[PDB]
RNA sequence: AGUUACUAAGGGCUUAUGGUGGAUGCCUUGGCACUAAUAGGCGAUGAAGGACGUGUUAACCUGCGAUAAGCUUC
RNA sequence: GUGUAGUGGCGAGCGAAAGCGGAACAGGCCAAACUUAUCAUUAGAUAGGGGUUGUAGGGCUUGCAAUGUGGACUUGAAAACGAUAGAAGAAGCUGUUGGAAAGCAGCGCGCAAAAGGGUGAUAGCCCCGUAUUUGAAAUUGUUUUCAUACCUAGCGAGAUCCCUGAGUAGCUCGGAAAACGUUAUUUUGAGUGAAUCUGCCCAGACCAUUGGGUAAGCCUAAAUACUAAUUAGUGACCGAUAGCGAAACAGUACCGUGAGGGAAAGGUGAAAAGAACCCAGAGAUGGGAGUGAAAUAGAUUCUGAAACCAUAUGCCUACAACGUGUCAGAGCACAUUAAUGUGUGAUGGCGUGCGUUUUGAAGUAUGAGCCGGCGAGUUAUGAUAGCAAGCGUUAGUUAACCAGGAGAUGGGGAGCUGUAGCGAAAGCGAGUUUUAAAAGAGCGUUUGUUUGUUAUUAUAGACCCGAAACGGGUUGAGCUAGUC
RNA sequence: AGGGGUGAAAUUCCAAUCGAAAUCCGUGAUAGCUGGUUCUCGUCGAAAUAGCUUUAAGGCUAGCGUGAGAUCACAAAUAAG
RNA sequence: UUGUGGUAGACGAGCGUUGUAUUGGAGUUGAAGUCAAAGCGUGAGCAUUGGUGGAUCCAAUACAAGUGAGAAUGCCGGCA
RNA sequence: AAAUCCAGGUACGGGUGAAGACACCCGUUAGGCGCAACGGGACGGAAAGACCCCGUGAAGCUUUACUGUAGCUUAAUAUUG
């Protein structure tokens, strides 16, 4: 969960089925329990904050 | 999607043929006329079940009935001497096989005179 | 949860299919019997028509219209009863688009209504009002303007 | 679907569920009537439940 | 009177085998529906569509057209 | 907006125009006063300029202020994006099973490419190819930039001097689009027939008043509907009685003179290694042998179920009146989804098929030869009711559309439901209508909304199969009849 | 050449069928009437009555089922007086 | 305690089919199918093994249906 | 080679019953299986019936049945004094 979405990350990260990248304004629910397992910028951490 | 229903028609009909066997002419190829002995087979064993213990019922009636005379004694005049006094809790069927045991029933004759 | 044990709180109800049983489950043609036009295709009379008899909305006579063309000036009314519940004070137009209660981007006139005292002191603006009305917000000290 | 106009002009809906109408004979030609039924006739009605139940669905 | 060796011309039941008949299951060189674009006509310099013909390779299909399963340029 | 105003044997049924939210958003050009040339300027005609309209404007005569800006627009060049062939493009061994390893186990490695496909079984590294980087002689499409063009320009002063679209509009009788079934509005088959803008009509008859735009000439991209075709891809679509009728040498064979109708029929194997050769028979052929992991892999070519036809193990029947079985039941054969075993059933007890429609069916009521496959209650929109959730006491809520994996979701309050009703309406309002009467009576005396599912239902062929027919277009005189 | 032709004229023929040809389309034409409508166990369980009807094989409302809710002794049945 | 005859119907409770989304598992040590077998079931169904097959299926949870054949003087193919 | 065919191993009398029974109840009689003739039945085979009656069905024809219209006729009007 990347809020920038950096080539770092998008260059990469293209191959693995299982893992992938997304952005904030694109997850869905469906996809979030998907994971099992998530990781998250602590930019955006305010941004949810606000808007529930 | 299309869906057909190769699987459970093909093992339905085979559990309803296997369902009978020993049937006459083509009463066991075709699942239909299968089905129809099946369907009279069982509603005729329904109501054996109930007219096999009624015969049978009759039949041990008639073979005390036999020994009965063959002592000189009626059946209604026993069962009242069974009934009326000397209280006795002994089924009709079990009286039969004290007739294949000898002195046994001729026991109970010789008691049941008092 | 996971998307491998997600059910609800006991809510999936059940259908009715009229093609399969022929004694069991439902009936062979439910809700159609025997020989009859409601078990035929294309059946269904009509909710009006009763068949033999002259239909009802026929037997009886009609209401008219004295305004030919028109449903009414329609203004937008204003209850002193649910108002007060509101907090706001000093009624206009600007004031009833805050709280979504009149529409932002037409003007319709606004009559006031209702009988009943006020415990906080308000002015309204509308260009109808009522005798209740009126002796309801003359009791809380109230003040209303007559607007074209 | 399509509410028929016949229906919607001789009946005028009213809150909690109910309907409006005048009755028959009323301003027909009925000079053979006693005034009791003239002024009887004169004021509105409803229709009963079943036919209350028959329109409901159709309006 | 009767129990009763032998009986089956033939047939009946169960089981197993062989043939007939291609249901079922697998996949498929293909079908349909749309998405994204392009493109939305050809034609008297002879169209589309056809007939006829062209082989070391018959016959069919295909391509081609008295230069006939094609020729020339880049 | 709304299933609203209304329209209609005021039945069926039909159904807007406003306004708003949006997708995109450019307006220009002739004729008509005057004016220039040539038409013996009696020309009325051909051309030249100007003028293009109502916050009325133009024409006549004088004044400045500027070469402004735009194109829907003529031709050259440039730039960039591409398109029609492309190229480059990483990474593995050992062992077991097995005919075959690519699987399975041990240790590896690359990955902007673990999208796909084939390779002797189920490959990130065996191969093609996939990401990415990049390539064009010629034919071309797009936008941008410059110049070549074409056309294109603001404000005044006098003054009712002239001009502003003719069989033109209305009018009368009959016809058509408008939601209206012909009414203002528009159109016209037949007659009738003005105004010079100061005037003309419009606001569902009509006049007066009020305001609006100027009718009887022309052109115009933009949002929009479609897909035979090209290119790529996708599909909680078919997998060979289905799906295009045609997975194929199908619009073929065939049917009928024609128009037209019209099928069915894919699978050897890893690779043909398709059976050398021997035997029996004039021969197909089969049996051996041979190849192959396997000839139930053999060219009738994946598997071959059931009806069907025979064979065999065991048992039973030739004094037998039977919807053919059911429960006991003798002998015999055996020994088993280990079970108080199964198969056969000489005898006794009992005896009327299956759906259908019918008051009532074993029927002298019908439907079925059997087996196998296919083969009938859905969807779109709206309604009402139930079940469950979100939401909240001035609520709930989005439609289209924009943003994006031909994703939810965000933006989107337009509108709708309920928040006060009564009355036909004016109108009034916790009251309203009838009312002489606030009497009496009727209706009010606030008490929610979008959803998922279920049941019925309104329009769409609307559970399934089945007519004699109607209308529109086509093709038949070769048979026969008539005529030449 | 078909809401047509021909007819010494019988309703005769018009490609074996002619009281109006065949063929394609509207046309999944309409069909109060035929027939058929397939998984399975559980709870309750009716009618063939009245009225109306160009209605008599049909269609509505009521009576007569079923499911959810309400009515607490005033309610409805079973007894006697 | 009342009970548990029953069409059309009303209502409730469930199986099974194909595919989809996680979720595991099985599979050349032989899966699907198929036949046979003297099993488990309150029901559609579910199993275990043996011969044939040489490539994909099974389980726990929901989702979506061209979803479940005895008749239709039916249709196809084959056979009395 | 065929129509048909719920399968069937398919006797009779009396009575019975959806009203005339190969199967129902009671008695009777009859070895199993072919052959060749004969039609008694199995309301046999052949066609959802053309001595009907309902369909608020079709088709064709008829007249003082309705509404029309082709065509015929008369008048006004325009071409047109």
């Amino acid at each position: 969960v990347v809020n920038t979405l950096n080539t770092n990350l998008e260059q990469s990260t293209s191959n693995i089925k299982n893992v992938q990248v997304k952005h904030l304004d694109k997850v869905s629910v469906r996809d979030l329990m998907l994971a099992n397992a998530l990781l998250v910028e602590k930019e955006v951490l305010k941004a949810l904050e606000g808007k529930f | 999607m299309r869906i057909k229903g190769g699987k459970q028609t093909r093992v339905r009909r085979k559990k309803w043929l296997k369902q009978a066997s020993g049937s006459f002419g083509t009463r066991h190829a075709s699942y239909k006329v299968a089905k129809q002995t099946v369907i009279q087979a069982a509603k005729y064993a329904y109501r054996d079940r109930r007219n096999k213990k009624r015969d049978f019922r009759s039949l041990w009636i008639l073979r005390l009935n036999a020994a009965l005379r063959e002592q000189g004694m009626t059946y209604s005049v026993f069962i009242n001497l069974l009934k009326k006094h000397n209280i006795e809790i002994n089924r009709k069927v079990l009286s039969e096989l004290a007739i294949k045991e000898p002195s046994k029933f001729n026991l109970i004759v010789q008691k049941v005179k008092s | 949860l996971n998307q491998l044990k997600s059910v609800p709180k006991a809510r999936n109800h059940k259908t009715k299919t009229l093609g399969r049983g022929h004694g069991s489950g439902l009936g062979k043609t439910s809700g159609r019997g025997q020989k009859g036009q409601k078990a035929r295709k294309s059946g269904l009379t009509r909710p009006g028509f009763e068949g033999g008899q002259t239909p009802l909305y026929r037997r009886l006579p009609k209401f008219g219209n004295a305004r030919k063309g028109f449903l009414k000036q329609e203004w937008v009314v204003l209850n002193l009863n649910k108002i007060a519940k509101l907090k706001l004070d000093k009624i206009n137009r600007a004031s009833l688009i805050e709280k979504q209660v009149i529409s932002a981007k037409s003007q319709l006139p606004i009559k006031l209504i209702g009988h009943t005292k006020l415990e906080k002191p308000l002015h309204f603006e509308v260009h109808k009002v009522s005798k209740q009305a009126l002796k309801a917000v003359e009791n809380a000290n109230g003040s209303v303007k007559l607007l074209e | 679907m399509k509410v028929k106009s016949a229906a919607k002009k001789r009946f005028k809906l009213t809150k909690s569920g109910q309907i409006k109408r005048k009755h028959a004979y009323t301003s027909h030609l009925a000079p053979h009537k006693t005034t009791k039924q003239k002024r009887h006739l004169r004021k509105q009605g409803t229709v009963s439940a079943s036919d209350f139940k028959r329109i409901g669905n159709l309006i």
